[PDB]
DNA sequence: TACAAAATTCCATGACA
DNA sequence: ATTGTCATGGAATTTTGTA
DNA sequence: TACAAAATTCCATGACA
DNA sequence: ATTGTCATGGAATTTTGTA
């Protein structure tokens, strides 16, 4: 019906665990639906309450209409739903083991996947430090279809950094 | 000498012929419509001023009268000026009685990102061991960020701008000169950003309005947010954020987070006007919506103001002026006019400063 | 129920016909040159404005562009601003943007000794162990004493006040509020003289100008004595008093010492035009020049003043405001109007109060 | 030639020693030769120190064009003429023993000896509290000749408390 | 019966924390 | 019941000395 | 083609210590 | 080299719904 917009849908997921950088052991992935503007955000376990402090974060700067995840404890916790009840997020599974997406949102969170473990060999203890530089990379990579980078579909301007 | 001829009754340039120049107790003397005046000789002018200043370190017209008591002699307004323009102590101590020019109001940035200013508030009540917020405001759309810190220090700052700083990176950051900002670190980091750090004028924060008009509106959100309850800011801070950049400005019509990101996240009262449009419509809507933001012009000049020129004596104001000292500086020159209301003075001494006019009072005579 | 007969194309007085009022999710809707916009019914109308304000504590036309984005209904900014007339928060957190009226120019006190007013000035640097000067200035001469204290204190207050009466006993001793003079051991002491106490409104020195103008004048003098040596005021202040009431005003065009003696003393540049007069002749001359003095009057309101009307909801400036928390009082009702800036106010709960009204600002709505 | 003017002449002196009132011990006495004004300052001793500190005092109102006194060993010193050279003051001194002044001035200079006593029987520890009332009496008192206080003749006004 | 320049008066600006 | 004030130095105006 | 009242825009005031 | 800003609520103005 409407056209496919920014906040419409937060693809969100796990990775993880990975080598202790800072005495972090996770991360937590938000790919926007309709940009494929990607935060990152670094967590201690794969847990509701961590979670929930990460998406708090996130919530200051843009409330999703809808979050979309796996069937993973976190997601599918009690607490987590009233979190989301409260702020008018809905949620919104894949089937267990049938783990469909946006196509472009694999094309996506598989860049991510691939670039952290460029980066985790030779230097897994400090993979902390270098999320911002991970992040500025991916947001303002050329999308080989659109050829805009998720930075200008958000921001609908240039970046000052250029990939 | 210049006094002998006079009581012969001979023209001297200056002496109005009419009243006559008798003589009394070796002093010459003249009949004038206020009273019977003492001229004394020329030499011993200079001397007769700088008495009658010193009594209490008098102006023009406050000082001429007591002289009027006793003497008379021509032009003798010029010779107290002379004497007002080179006494130290008054230079020094009296205020202005000029007020700078009209205010600027500098193009808004034109892009998001272009800039960014920063400030820190407070100390506040300790909230979670927390007591600083560090303000981040960018300058086009007004969209702002909002970090608590434990002290107002260049290490906390780059924490928090290394957690901002992964949306996008700003050409240029704009602060005061706290010393939070004017650390060497702090230069180091921008450096490795290819960021641009820029400052305000010392002791002037109208040069950062754009943050501190800011600073204000969420003191004044999260005071209201409190009435009652315990000063507990450290978990509201997200939510006076988020209600900030989602709160309309009158004038413009939008939210600082439309003008980001030209669409409502799922927020309270989100609209809908635009839910029609694909992202690309949008996005150029957005384009050409930021273009034609109202913009305000300088205010007119109040009727005493003063420019600088350059090589314009001029005075600086002191910075943190102990009890019973003056509230300037020695006089100093302009070097040059940056516009007309930033300029480069040559100063104590002699280094380059820039300073702003409102820390400037024009030496006067 | 008054929303059943608008679907069925009936006319109710405020929904203007011509726009078409369908039904969708079974929610009233009307389509209108902003958008389709859903009418609430009457009951959820209030609900609806609480929240739309409650997300920032918005102004009326910030709160009314965020309900405009969903909803319509008619005269939708009467009930925003209903909402904001019962907003405790907002009523004692927001500033006013209504100046008060032109200040008054209190006529000069007709003979001196008519009123004193006086005022404590520092802490200072520890001069010989004293910290503080107490200021004296007559009221119709400017003529001036000053005192060096150890304390702000009614102890010291008395002890100068009493070798300062011994030249003679004034009708009216002005003062500010400050715990020295507030205080029953003072009242006392001027009840047994004859004396009547008068105190300016609480936290505001213009009441006190005539003293508070002259504070200034001494920091001034003393300053510039003081430059380049180590600050030791106690043996200046003598030099002080007597530079100060010997020295002119350019519009009186008379020193404070003329108008107290209407001779001048022996001192440097002694004015000796009534050297012929005999003193009764000086006398009248004196007394005639004291009724002939300038006198300014009241500037023009600015373009956005208010007056206080008897009965009128006003609020007053909490006094030594903490951090974070409002910067105004609960309301409260004026109960006379004294003169156009004075006012008797019904407080916190409920107790009269005499405030001036730069102290308080107009409740709104 | 000109007309008698208030701060011509000052007529000072000194009374004491009296009994002990908060540890001073003589009263210095000043009286304007116009007016009959009259300021009365506390001392511990009859010496120079003493006096300057007193006119001291007083001169922060006014200065005289001349003090008259006896030759008492106090104002004949070298400090107090130094003193004195420093204001542009004019020192006068009467003839040893035969010690002149101006008849108002005596008619004055009498009264407060007489009030003093009066006030000295009854309260003598006191005396030092009472000065204060004592001016305020001597200068708001009518002159028998004139028919003015000489707080008339300074300030050329009423009193606010007459007697 | 009129001029330039001096003398005077006007008056916004700022500081009494 | 209580209330702004006034030194300062350019600029605006008025007066002065001379014709 | 002209009205009262609502809707909107104007804009001085004040606060970021 | 650097530079005031903008929410707020009466009041002033413009637009609206109806003739
Ligand atoms: C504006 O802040 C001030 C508060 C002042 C004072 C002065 C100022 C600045 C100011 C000073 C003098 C005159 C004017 Cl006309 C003027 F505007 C005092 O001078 C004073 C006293 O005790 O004498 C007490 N206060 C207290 C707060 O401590 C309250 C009365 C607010
Ligand atoms: C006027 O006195 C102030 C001095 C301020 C600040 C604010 C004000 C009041 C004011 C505040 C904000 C905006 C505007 Cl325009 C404004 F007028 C700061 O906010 C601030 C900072 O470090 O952020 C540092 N200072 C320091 C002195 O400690 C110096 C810069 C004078
Ligand atoms: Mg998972
Ligand atoms: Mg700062
Ligand atoms: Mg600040
Ligand atoms: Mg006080
Ligand atoms: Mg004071
Ligand atoms: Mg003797
Ligand atoms: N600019
Ligand atoms: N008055
Ligand atoms: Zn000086
Ligand atoms: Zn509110």
């Amino acid at each position: 019906d409407r056209p496919q917009k920014p906040f419409d849908k937060f693809f969100i997921d796990y990775i993880g665990p990975l080598p202790p950088s800072q005495g972090y052991l996770y991360v937590l992935v938000v790919v926007d639906g309709m940009t494929g503007f990607t935060w990152l955000y670094p967590t201690k376990a794969p847990s509701t309450s961590a979670t929930v402090k990460s998406l708090n974060v996130l919530t200051s700067i843009a409330i999703p209409k809808v979050i979309h995840s796996d069937q993973g404890a976190a997601f599918t916790s009690s607490t987590f739903a009233e979190w989301a009840k409260e702020r008018g997020i809905h949620l919104e599974f894949s089937t267990p083991y049938h783990p469909q997406s946006s196509g472009k949102v694999e094309r996506k969170n598989s860049d991510i996947k691939r670039l952290l473990t460029k980066l985790l060999v030779g230097r897994p203890t400090k993979w902390y430090d270098l999320l911002p530089v991970v992040q500025l990379a991916l947001n303002n990579t050329y999308s080989p279809v659109l050829k805009y980078t998720p930075h200008q579909l958000l921001f609908g301007i240039d970046s000052n950094t250029p990939f | 000498a210049e006094l002998d001829q006079l009581l012969q009754g001979h023209y001297i340039k200056g002496y109005p012929k009419q009243y006559t120049y008798f003589l009394e107790d070796g002093k010459v003397k003249v009949s004038r419509p206020e009273g019977v005046k003492i001229i004394p000789p020329q030499s011993d002018r200079q001397k007769i001023v700088l008495q009658a200043h010193n009594l209490a370190h008098t102006g023009r017209e406050a000082t001429l009268l007591k002289i009027a008591n006793l003497y008379w002699w021509p032009n003798m307004r010029k010779d107290v000026v002379k004497q007002l323009g080179r006494c130290q102590q008054c230079l020094i101590t009296n205020a202005s009685n000029k007020a700078s020019g009209p205010i600027l109001r500098p193009d808004r940035p034109q892009k998001p990102f272009d800039k960014f200013f920063i400030d820190y508030i407070g100390p506040l009540p300790p909230s979670q061991g927390y007591l600083y917020v560090l303000v981040v405001v960018d300058g086009m759309t007004g969209f702002t960020w909002l970090y608590p810190t434990k002290a107002p220090s260049t290490s906390a700052t780059v924490k928090s701008l290394n957690v901002l700083t992964s949306i996008a990176i700003p050409k240029v950051i704009h602060s005061d000169q706290g010393a939070a900002f004017t650390s060497s670190t702090f230069a180091e980091w921008a450096k490795e950003r290819g960021i641009h750090l820029e400052f305000s004028t010392p002791y002037h924060p109208q040069s950062s309005g754009k943050v501190e008009r800011k600073n204000s509106d969420i003191k004044r959100l999260l005071t209201k947010l409190l009435v009652g309850r315990p000063t507990k800011w450290y978990d509201l801070l997200p939510v006076v954020q988020l209600a900030l950049n989602n709160t309309y400005s009158p004038v413009l019509k939008y939210t600082p987070h439309q003008l980001l990101f030209g669409i409502d996240s799922n927020t309270p009262f989100a609209n809908q006007d635009t839910l029609d449009l694909t992202r690309e419509e949008e996005l150029s809507l957005l384009q050409e919506i930021r273009t034609s933001l109202y913009h305000p012009s300088t205010p007119p000049a109040s009727s005493r103001s003063w420019s600088p020129v350059v090589g314009q004596l001029v005075q600086e104001r002191v910075a943190r002026p102990a009890s019973l000292r003056p509230r300037w500086h020695k006089p100093s020159t302009v070097l040059k006019v940056l516009n007309p209301r930033t300029v480069v003075i040559l100063d104590h001494l002699g280094n380059n400063r820039t300073v702003s006019i409102d820390n400037l009072k024009p030496t006067s005579h």
